[PDB]
């Protein structure tokens, strides 16, 4: 194998940007949590962004509001450093781009529009695009000297890279303008949806494109995701002891490697090392004479027995990632026997991760 | 306190929801194995162009045709149909405006794509649509064509939207056919023919996420069907043991004796590791009993399934399915 030292990255400063990558429900906001509140112990001035906190650990860091922009976290006196949040808001966020680059006039008018509202903000790949956004506004107010990514849930991890450029590159169609704001064959298409679609709907959506007077979104996407190519930008691969979690990973790194983009590691989170060193097929065969003849005996038997398995399972998958990757450096982190939703577990999780 | 009331029983059209990651493709396939057991014949339909089911039986991507994918016990017979949006909107524009010529025209360029990308609701009436027609298909004998319709339904913080069929007709051309045969649509839903099961995990946001959904659904007046709790585990413990380990007290006295007793002695370390192991044990037991706790508070048949070791693959289909039978699923 090969031992990640996120301690070692996070201490760093020439390490601004740290993006949390994997798939949704491996701990990837958790783990972003618990960087960003380490790297603030370290002395940082830290921002982490996250995109789904869960409603008790928005509320340990104080961001259960409906803001879209950082807050200090009120942490020990004795803490070096400063740890600041933010939970993303994607409509808001969706707002603040259109008026930047509209203008607050005429947002006034976009940002009233039902097709904006109903249909436009909700489009596939919002969430990643609008993540991407709101990290290009953190880099430009320049208030931190790190920045901690976490990404949005899909079952495809290489969302957060694909789908923003693809969201962009939907928005730029020409059939926006040619089919909602003739020719043979737009003739047709531009029939066919008068007369499949309410009048209502198409009167907003073309209202819609003629307001925002936009191939702007891809460009935005584009030059948005070249940030993530700097230097000083690491991402963490975070997966759980599953088989699908740990295959997004690996076609996450292989794009990173493809990219030449930097991969501090792999965080494999909810491992179950063994405590206790009795072997599986002796601790089935104990249980068994136990049960031929206490209960409690046998039982604890078959705890560790189960235990016993699970390591095993997840020994040989962390093996084959490992056999495919070599080069990728691994940290394993157990599964905690409680919630992460308090300053203090974050205490606990992120001495797993940094040791 | 049973899994499947009789009623579920003459219900024609299972929708599978559940929140992302629960298992709504892998349990709606196994539900569609056990309604075909017996030589009866049940379509298993997803709709959001995700090829569910071809990942779930390990097979390139299926077309939009009803194909025959699984055999159930005693010669019953699973079909698949992945839905094609752009495909079913070219039905829609012939079908219903005979304008198959444009339609072909906008297969060339994208444009079906983005009209049911930039339209919600048309697609809903779409996908709605054909489900409804699944179901209400007669053969040469005026019989029904399925013995029952599976749908892998998309989750729990979309199912309501996508089943209010008022509001994604709300966008679409006034007149015509397309409101006539929303009512039916409407009809079918709301009917004894029709009922939502919610697949969950004891945790936290799957549960959440299935209370809520429940709650929106029946203001709705939408038939809920089962929860189904996916992948338990084995507890080992009783109660009383369990709720004492759960605090950190493990009573080890005891359980040396018991080791003694199994030939096996262990260091004083690996006795502290194993007393370790089975209080982490209890206190996931009981985590997730205190998560499960909040389900208790709905009247709504509750189904179990346990967790297959090793990855889902068809003969951990047919055990799922075994294991709905044998709780009622019929
Ligand atoms: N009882 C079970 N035991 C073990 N593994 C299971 C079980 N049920 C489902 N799985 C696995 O759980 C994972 C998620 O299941 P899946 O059936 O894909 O859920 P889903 O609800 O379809 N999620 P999505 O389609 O992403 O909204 C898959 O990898 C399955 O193979
Ligand atoms: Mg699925």
């Amino acid at each position: 194998p090969k031992t990640l030292d996120m301690g070692a990255i996070l201490a760093d400063t020439s390490n601004r940007v740290v993006v949390c990558c994997g798939a949704g429900g491996v701990g990837k906001t958790t783990t972003a949590a618990a960087l960003a509140l380490r790297a603030a112990e370290y002395g940082r001035t830290v921002v982490v962004l996250t995109i789904d906190p869960a409603k008790r650990l928005a509320q340990a860091l104080g961001i259960n509001d409906l803001g879209n922009t950082p807050q200090r976290v009120p942490l020990a006196p004795e803490v070096p450093g400063e740890l600041h949040a933010m939970m993303l808001d994607m409509r808001r966020t969706f707002d603040e781009m259109v008026m930047q680059y509209s203008g607050p006039e005429r947002a006034q008018s976009i940002l009233d529009n039902q097709f904006y509202q109903t249909v436009a903000t909700s489009l596939a790949g919002t969430q990643e695009y609008m993540a991407m956004e709101k990290l290009g506004q953190l880099l430009s107010q320049d208030r931190w000297d790190l920045i901690v990514v976490d990404t949005p849930p899909s079952r495809n991890a290489l969302d957060f890279l694909d789908a923003p450029k693809r969201l962009g590159s939907f928005m730029d169609s020409r059939l926006w303008r040619l089919l909602l704001a003739i020719t043979g064959v737009m003739g047709l298409a531009m029939k066919a949806l008068s007369t499949v679609l309410g009048s209502q709907m198409l009167a907003d959506a073309a209202a819609f494109v003629q307001s925002l007077d936009a191939g702007g979104f891809r460009e935005k996407a584009d030059r948005t995701y070249a940030l993530l190519k700097r230097r000083g930008t690491q991402f963490v691969v975070v997966s759980a002891a599953e088989p699908d979690a740990l295959r997004e990973a690996s076609f996450f790194v292989d794009r990173l490697s493809q990219e030449s983009m930097p991969l501090a590691g792999l965080v494999f989170n909810r491992t179950h090392p063994m405590l206790c060193a009795l072997p599986i097929e002796r601790a089935i065969d104990a249980a068994e004479t136990l049960d031929a003849e206490t209960s409690l005996a046998a039982a604890v038997l078959r705890i560790h027995a189960e235990r016993g398995q699970t390591a095993k399972r997840e020994i040989r998958l962390l093996s084959r990632f490992t056999g495919a990757n070599p080069t990728v450096p691994v940290v394993g982190v157990p599964s905690l026997p409680f919630d992460v939703s308090d300053l203090e577990a974050l205490r606990a999780l992120a001495d797993q991760l940094t040791t | 306190s049973v899994g499947w009331p009789s009623r579920l029983s003459g219900v024609r059209l299972h929708l599978v929801t559940g929140k992302g990651g629960t298992g709504k493709s892998t349990i709606a396939a196994a539900l569609a194995l056990t309604l075909a057991a017996g030589g009866r014949k049940v379509l298993l339909v997803e709709v959001e162009g995700r090829q569910g089911i071809a990942q779930l039986f390990d097979v390139p991507p299926l077309p939009y045709q009803e194909l025959k994918i699984a055999t159930a016990e005693r010669g019953g017979q699973v079909n698949a149909l992945a839905i094609d949006i752009e495909a079913a909107f070219l039905e829609y524009l012939d079908m219903f405006y005979n304008l198959g010529i444009a339609g072909r025209a906008m297969r060339r360029i994208g444009a079906v794509e983005f009209a049911t990308t930039i339209a919600p609701g048309l697609r809903d009436v779409l996908l709605t649509g054909k489900i409804k027609e699944t179901v209400v298909r007669l053969d040469k004998n005026k019989l029904p064509v399925y013995d029952a319709i599976v749908v892998d339904a998309p989750p729990t913080g979309r199912i309501a939207r996508f089943l209010d069929v008022t509001k994604a007709v709300s966008d679409l051309a006034k007149g015509g056919p397309v409101h006539a045969q929303s009512e039916g649509v409407v009809k079918l839903l709301h009917s004894n023919q029709t009922a939502i099961h919610l697949v969950t995990l004891l945790e936290a946001l799957p549960v959440q996420e299935t209370l809520e959904a429940i709650e929106e659904l029946a203001q709705m007046e939408l038939p809920i069907g089962s929860v189904i709790v996916n992948r338990n585990i084995p507890a080992h413990l009783e109660p009383q043991d369990l709720a004492k380990a759960a605090e950190g007290e493990v009573d080890a006295d005891s359980v040396r004796a018991g080791l003694l007793t199994a030939g096996v002695k262990l260091p004083d370390a690996d006795f502290a590791g194993l007393l370790t192991e089975t209080i982490q044990h209890a206190t996931r037991i009981t985590a997730r009993a205190e998560i499960a706790q909040q389900l208790d508070a709905l009247q709504v048949p509750r189904l179990e399934l346990p967790t297959v070791s090793d990855g889902v693959d068809l003969g951990s289909l047919y055990e799922l399915s075994e294991s709905l039978a044998q709780q009622g699923v019929r």
